[PDB]
């Protein structure tokens, strides 16, 4: 009945406790070592960003600023390369068309150190906002594990390119229909005494889109391809031409909506033996018209990184915030020795 | 008409009247969601979210998943019903505990009272309460165990009136004592509607034959408690909540404080803001969407309406930014303040020892107003003073007697009239023998000393017997004649029995009639047979009531009595005189028929019969004085004396006259030995404009120095307070008031002090706290802004409807200092940490629009983000809100100083929440462009040449965030306790462990279908252990070094307060 309140540390607020305090003697070791364990890894990563040897060629335009008879120099405008050694020949290109108006960019370059790394080749896309709303969520993941979903089952995010003349579409989406499809070489054609260098097309995409796009189980009289699709699968869809998404591996990499419009897209890769120098040639299909999204399409050759590739961000943000550290610490040092504060009593300042 | 059957409780059941069970509950099983819903929707936050919830139903809008908003709603939404139903269920506690009490009802069957619960009590029942047990319900009296039928009730509850009512019965129907003969009355009881006035009654109680009117005169309410009496009768008329005084319950109105207002402008301007936002997103996304119309033909646009594509861009973009406003904090601060409250409680400190009475803080909405408290209007007796009453002196006969004289006077001068000290050994001396003259005086007195009173004495078994006086004072008259030799013994009614250790004989004398105690009249008058067949009257009042109405002729001790009032009033101590004379039975024969003239009127009793006895107390003659010394509370003198060192003006209300309450204040260390007093002392009030307006002038004319400025008091009496708080006058008070630093306010009316009190609060902008005890002060508290009521003798009225109940004025100086400065500064730093960690997240969302078009793409999933307000970050605010103290409460006390920094509005203003603001928008810039930088072409992996995606961004962001957010925490925290390391790190170790779980084992059941493989992308990516070290430093550098400079060079007064504390 005894309504007095306990006794102890928590009830009565009495709990043990540490306070902070802000000397400087807590102060300026703190910042010295941490610009003192920012620099070295500062530095490393710039060293390390600075080993990645890669080159882009802006191959855009080249069916109206490039010649036919012959392999004209690219203007420096458009290439870009940072290699080991210097460049001795400038870049060139041909455009060259066969049947059917179907035209092709031979492009050519010159590899001058032998790359120890594997080699991997993207076509960056510029001015391609994949990180749009309306693009990233408009597409079914059922269809792409591979069921029969009905026409009133399909996904609602696909709703435009959704059931064409009163036909069930198979890829509803619109990641699926605006699709890249310049075809390499899927070989570097070496050129004078220099063999040519093979790459491997799968094994590209992530493991779960491998483990989870699996092979459609529909027929070929109820599935219509999207409306950017009906020039290389004419007469719509049929027992053999009826594509296969688990093997079809670029169709995998192009579903992974990217972040920025500035974005690469792994196309092929080689992680079997060494590029060696040499002058190469390499033939890109030009189907994908720039016109379409207004950016400049580029084929891209890199390696590998630690961190990732040619990006000095993390480098410059950690001299940054070293050099802050080590500019405040040296002017409140100055400050306190030239002028202290001289105010540790209270003086009655109320 | 309310007819109600006397014996039968099947009959007045068919009426079917209420049942006896009281409903405290605010909710109840039954009608729960129609009222908690629409209670609950009421803000302004609520309403938002579920406007936008409901919005977030139309297709192709929404940026993230169906139910990312409701839940959140939910959740908050279940845990405020579930703490109304812990609150319900604890009230219902004690609705039960004091609802199963037992009664005793009538059996029909039985013959004879039964014994069973209080909720069973239906109308018109009998029933019998005993010995000075309260009243069940609203019962008309049948009989009672007093010979002819009275009883004493007190209405404690129902008014505020300290004195016990004499209810009687019938003498027609006090003939049922026994309880086997209750059964053969019959007849009905034709009784009036449930009303709530309370003094008027009107019913008819038919008998076995005829009617008997009824009245308020034998009507009891609930809340009166019966006193004095064995047992009554009863029958119970109405119950439950048809009573009278329990009909329509007063309800306590929402106290709403300044800080609450200054979150109603944060909100206000958040909106704002984000209405801002929104507009500039939704510009910028149909600029873009009309200048590049041909590049964006992939996506298939409408292009063809934009009208409404506008629209559902707003739509959308107020969707994804509607969580600026985070619903947390409404539940935060809530659960903040009621912790506090709790903590107050719980503190020995404020616990009294020697009354068992702990601090119980019964509304929580206003704990950090006790840290912004500028006027205290403070009482003296009951909160001063110790309630208790000791009688110190007399004076008689022109004499004046104490038992310890001091040495300063003991040296009796004899200037003429003789002042001075003697012993009350030379009072018996003079009382033994009969020969002297004085000794029938001092025996006339020390008679009226121990029969004029009205104490009910008792005996123990030990045998101190306990004396039982509606008054302390004349309990004190009482112990003082007894341990002089006087003792008072049994009093029966009509007679008073007195012991007189003397001669060792016990006498008696026959008590004629005595006639109440007035506030108007001040008096007490009492006419009484002796046992020499001659009738005396004893009077006793104020020296300024009866000094009027004596014969002066007669007596020539008046200015001796005079002039031991006046060294008495100058010691403070309160004084009463002394007056008998001798009547006639001729004259008592009359005065008897003016009493039966009053007993005649009972509609008016106010007016007839204090007057009635004042025609027969028109002339008396003075025995002498008596003083009662009332002693002072402890830790006063030191608690008023630190309350002012910190610049808090105290208002003193004294009801004495103005040299007592000056006395008192000189005593009490409120005043000094050079602090000037304005005394304002006038009766006409064009007189007292006067002199306010002499005042005023006198006062402006010339510069107040610092001393001048500190070293100023007023002082005013009952008259001009009221003639100078007109509203065309009560300006000049309070311009004059706001300039000294204390006020003393002498002979005040008890509904003049809320009148003081509103008129403070109406034209000021300080916040006032009303302290004090009893029943007639108790509109100071329900009409303040932080009531106190101080648990004592008067009557526990105060501390049931008092905001914080304290045991004595001791506790104040750490309930202002400690509990107040504490319960200001936190609340502020978290309510101004909730609006940062909300807004430095849920800002990228904006900054995002310059990359994917003007979208409004979620840059981070759909649950993290509902996440991120319910499992990461909640603790850290309770912790800063609740278990943090940036000074010790050892070196608070001694540092008064700090609490006019709460006193003003330095630690929570709008200008450091919209710095807190424009800081959270710094970081999500600076998140944004940092990790912008790195990700630029997502190629920032080593496994295997493989790409990032949307998603391994976001969930670097949305980490990051979470990070920073933490620094600033442990930043901002003052102590490292043993409860901190589970709130600001353990987040981060929670977040840290529940990610990689719940990205491995969600996405398997279709509800976050973004995960898939992010975990080896994320943890297995070098850049992420590296962005991590490299932004969260380059977030905090900047507040790091502010606070560091802030304490360095720039300090304040708890800076260097806390420096001392450390380092000493
Ligand atoms: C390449 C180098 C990079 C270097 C980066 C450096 C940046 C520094 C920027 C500004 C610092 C300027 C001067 C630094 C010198 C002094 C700073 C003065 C700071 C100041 O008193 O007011 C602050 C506002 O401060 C901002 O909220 C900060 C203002 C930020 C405003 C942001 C305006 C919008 C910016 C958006 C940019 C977006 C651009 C687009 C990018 C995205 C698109 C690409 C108030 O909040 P506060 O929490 O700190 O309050 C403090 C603090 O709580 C503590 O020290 C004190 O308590 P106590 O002493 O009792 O313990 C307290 O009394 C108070 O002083
Ligand atoms: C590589 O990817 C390129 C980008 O999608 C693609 O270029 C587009 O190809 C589609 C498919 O042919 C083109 O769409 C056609 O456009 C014409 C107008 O130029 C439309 O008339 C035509 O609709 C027709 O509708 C008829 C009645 O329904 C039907 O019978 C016809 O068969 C036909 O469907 C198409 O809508 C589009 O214009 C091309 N350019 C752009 C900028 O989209 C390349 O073909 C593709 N190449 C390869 C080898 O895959
Ligand atoms: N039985 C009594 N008969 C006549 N006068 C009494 C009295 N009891 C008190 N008084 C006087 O009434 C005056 C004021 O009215 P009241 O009786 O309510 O006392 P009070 O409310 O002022 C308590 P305090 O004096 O401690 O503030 C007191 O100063 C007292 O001298
Ligand atoms: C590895 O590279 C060789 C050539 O360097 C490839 O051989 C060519 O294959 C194509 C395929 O149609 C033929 O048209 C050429 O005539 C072949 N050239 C020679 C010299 O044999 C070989 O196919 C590559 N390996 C793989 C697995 O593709
Ligand atoms: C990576 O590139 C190397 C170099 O071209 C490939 O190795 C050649 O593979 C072809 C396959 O037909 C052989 O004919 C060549 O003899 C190989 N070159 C050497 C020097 O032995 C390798 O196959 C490529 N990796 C792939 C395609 O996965
Ligand atoms: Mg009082």
């Amino acid at each position: 009945t005894s309504k007095k309140p306990p006794n102890t540390a928590f009830r009565q607020q009495r709990l043990k406790a540490w306070q902070p305090i802000l000397s400087p003697q807590s102060v300026l070791p703190l910042l010295i070592f941490v610009a003192c364990i920012f620099t070295p890894i500062g530095i490393g990563l710039i060293v390390s960003a600075t080993k990645v040897q890669d080159l882009t060629i802006d191959y855009s335009h080249c069916d109206t600023k490039a010649s036919t008879t012959a392999f004209e120099d690219i203007p420096k405008k458009y290439i870009k390369y940072h290699f080991k050694s210097k460049v001795e020949n400038k870049p060139q290109w041909r455009l060259t068309e066969n049947e059917n108006g179907e035209q092709s960019c031979e492009l050519q370059f010159e590899i001058p150190n032998d790359i120890k790394k594997s080699i991997f080749i993207y076509y960056k896309i510029t001015n391609f906002y994949q990180n749009h709303r309306r693009y990233v969520q408009s597409f079914d993941t059922k269809q792409i594990l591979g069921e029969p979903i009905k026409k009133d089952d399909l996904d609602t995010s696909c709703s435009p390119i959704r059931s064409r003349e009163d036909k069930i579409i198979y890829p509803c989406g619109l990641i699926a229909n605006s699709m890249f499809n310049d075809t390499f070489s899927q070989v570097l054609s070496g050129i004078d005494d220099t063999e040519d260098y093979n790459l491997t097309n799968k094994h590209i995409s992530w493991s779960i889109d491998r483990h989870r796009f699996k092979t459609t189980k529909y027929n070929a009289s109820d599935i219509v391809p999207p409306p950017n699709w009906m020039k290389k699968y004419p007469d719509g869809y049929t027992d053999e031409n009826l594509p296969d998404i688990h093997t079809w591996e670029e169709f995998q990499v192009w579903m992974r909506t990217a972040a920025f419009p500035k974005f690469y897209k792994l196309t092929l890769k080689n992680e079997s033996a060494s590029l060696p120098k040499g002058k190469y040639q390499m033939n890109i299909e030009l189907n994908y018209p720039i016109s379409l999204f207004g950016g400049t399409k580029s084929f891209v050759l890199t390696t590998n990184g630690a961190i990732g590739g040619r990006n000095m961000s993390l480098g410059v943000l950690y001299l940054i915030v070293a050099g802050l550290c080590a500019l405040f610490g040296i002017i409140f040092l100055v400050k306190l020795i030239f002028q202290p504060r001289a105010m540790g009593d209270h003086t009655y300042l109320n | 008409p309310r007819v109600i059957h006397i014996n039968d409780s099947l009959a007045n059941s068919s009426f079917g009247y209420s049942d006896n069970h009281i409903s405290t509950t605010k909710y109840n099983f039954a009608t729960f969601l129609p009222k908690f819903l629409f209670q609950e929707f009421s803000k302004y936050a609520n309403l938002f979210f579920l406007c936008t919830s409901a919005i977030q139903q139309v297709p192709h809008v929404s940026p993230t998943n169906r139910y990312t908003t409701i839940g959140t709603l939910l959740v908050v939404l279940i845990v405020s019903a579930m703490k109304e139903c812990i609150e319900d269920i604890k009230r219902a506690n004690s609705d039960k505990e004091l609802n199963n009490s037992t009664a005793e009802i009538f059996s029909e069957a039985h013959d004879d009272f039964v014994e069973k619960r209080w909720i069973d009590i239906r109308v018109g029942d009998i029933i019998r309460v005993k010995s000075e047990e309260p009243i069940p319900a609203d019962t008309i009296i049948l009989s009672s165990s007093e010979p002819e039928g009275l009883c004493y009730i007190e209405t404690a509850n129902l008014d505020g009136e300290t004195n016990l009512k004499i209810k009687q019965s019938r003498v027609e129907t006090a003939k049922f004592i026994d309880v086997k003969t209750l059964k053969n009355m019959n007849g009905k009881v034709v009784s009036e509607q449930p009303n709530s006035s309370l003094y008027t009654y009107e019913g008819t109680m038919t008998l076995n034959d005829r009617q008997i009117p009824l009245s308020p005169d034998q009507m009891i309410l609930r809340g009166a408690t019966l006193r004095n009496t064995a047992w009554i009768f009863g029958l119970v008329i109405f119950t439950g909540h048809e009573t009278k005084l329990l009909r329509n319950a007063t309800a306590t109105p929402i106290k709403r404080t300044a800080v609450e207002k200054i979150i109603n402008r944060q909100i206000i301007a958040l909106f704002t803001v984000l209405i801002v936002l929104i507009l500039i997103s939704s510009i910028g996304n149909v600029i873009m969407s009309t200048a590049d119309a041909k590049h964006l033909s992939y996506l298939y646009l409408e292009g063809t309406n934009k009208a409404g594509l506008f629209f559902k861009d707003f739509l959308t973009f107020w969707i994804l930014f509607s969580n600026l406003v985070p619903i947390s904090l409404f539940v935060t601060v809530e659960l903040i303040k009621y912790y506090q409250a709790f903590m107050i409680g719980s503190d020995l400190d404020l616990y009294y020892e020697k009354t068992d009475t702990p601090t119980v803080v019964r509304t929580s909405s206003l704990v950090e107003e006790l840290g912004q408290i500028e006027y205290i209007f403070s009482d003296k007796t009951g909160t001063l003073t110790r309630n208790i009453m000791e009688f110190k002196s007399c004076s008689i006969a022109g004499h004046c007697y104490i038992d310890k004289i001091p040495e300063d006077k003991t040296a009796t001068v004899e200037d003429g009239i003789e002042v001075g000290y003697r012993k009350f050994d030379d009072l018996k001396k003079k009382l033994n023998d009969p020969s002297d003259e004085d000794s029938p005086i001092i025996n006339d007195f020390l008679t009226l000393l121990a029969t004029c009173h009205t104490v009910i004495p008792e005996f123990q078994s030990d045998g101190s017997i306990k004396y039982q006086a509606a008054s302390p004072d004349e309990g004190a008259l009482v112990q003082g004649g007894a341990d002089l030799g006087y003792k008072f013994i049994i009093r029966k009614p009509n007679s008073v029995t007195v012991l007189l250790e003397e001669t060792g004989e016990e006498k008696e004398y026959q008590l004629l009639n005595i006639c109440e105690f007035n506030s108007t009249r001040k008096r007490m008058s009492a006419i009484f047979r002796f046992p020499d067949g001659s009738i005396k009257l004893f009077c006793k009042g104020a020296d300024t009531v009866i000094l009027e109405r004596l014969d002066d002729e007669a007596n020539q001790y008046v200015e001796a009595t005079m002039r031991h009032l006046e060294d008495y009033a100058s010691e403070g101590l309160r004084t009463l005189c002394l007056a008998m004379r001798d009547i006639s039975e001729g004259e008592y024969e009359e005065w008897n028929s003016i009493y039966n003239e009053a007993a005649t009127t009972l509609d008016n009793r106010a007016e007839k019969l204090d007057e009635a006895a004042n025609l027969i107390e028109k002339n008396l003659i003075l025995i002498g004085a008596t003083a009662i010394e009332d002693k002072l509370q402890d830790g006063v003198p030191e608690t008023i004396h630190t309350l002012q060192e910190a610049g808090i003006k105290i208002w003193v209300l004294t009801g004495d006259r103005q040299e007592t309450a000056i006395n008192i204040g000189m005593s009490c260390r409120l005043l000094s030995e050079d602090m000037n007093l304005l005394i304002i002392n006038e009766e006409t009030r064009d007189d007292t404009e006067r002199n306010l307006l002499e005042k005023i002038n006198a006062l402006n004319e010339h510069q107040l120095s610092t001393h001048d400025m500190n070293t100023l008091a007023l002082v005013i009496d009952g008259k001009s307070l009221g003639f100078a708080l007109e509203p065309e006058l009560e300006d000049y008070l309070l311009t004059v008031a706001k300039l000294c630093k204390a006020v003393i306010c002498c002979r005040v009316s008890p509904l003049q002090k809320a009148l003081v009190v509103k008129m403070v609060k109406r034209k000021s902008s300080s916040l006032l706290l009303a302290i004090g005890d009893g029943a007639n002060d108790v509109s100071m508290i329900q009409a303040a802004h932080v009531g106190v009521g101080i648990s004592g003798m008067e009557g526990m009225q105060a501390a049931r409807s008092a905001d914080i109940a304290v045991g004595q004025f001791k506790f104040l100086k750490k309930l202002l200092l400690v509990h107040g400065s504490w319960s200001y500064q936190r609340i502020s730093v978290a309510i101004l940490y909730s609006f940062y960690k909300n807004t430095a997240l849920y800002m990228t969302q904006f900054w995002y629009v310059f990359a994917n078009a003007f979208s409004g793409q979620s840059i981070m999933e759909s649950w993290t983000m509902s996440f991120y307000n319910l499992f990461f970050t909640v603790w850290p605010p309770f912790v800063i809100g609740v278990f943090d103290q940036f000074v010790s409460s050892r070196l608070l006390e001694r540092y008064p100083q700090l609490y006019k920094l709460g006193q003003k509005g330095q630690f929570f203003s709008v200008y450091i929440f919209w710095g807190w603001i424009i800081n959270g928008f710094f970081h999500s810039a600076i998140v944004f462009i940092g990790t912008i930088l790195i990700y630029r072409y997502g190629f920032a992996l080593n496994m295997h040449g493989e790409l990032a995606d949307h998603w391994s961004w976001g969930v670097t962001v949305y980490t990051t965030s979470v990070i920073i957010v933490l620094g600033k925490a442990a930043l901002v925290t003052n102590q490292w306790t043993k409860f901190t390391l589970i709130a600001i790190p353990g987040s981060l170790l929670f977040w840290l462990i529940f990610f990689p779980i719940y990205a491995s084992i969600f996405p398997h059941a279709n509800i976050s279908r973004e995960y898939y493989g992010v975990v080896k992308h994320t943890y297995g990516s070098g850049v992420f252990w590296l962005t991590l070290i490299v932004l969260p430093i380059f977030a905090l550098v900047r507040d790091f070094l502010w606070k560091y400079y802030k304490r360095m060079y720039e300090p304040e007064t708890y800076h260097v307060i806390q420096e001392m504390q450390k380092y000493n």
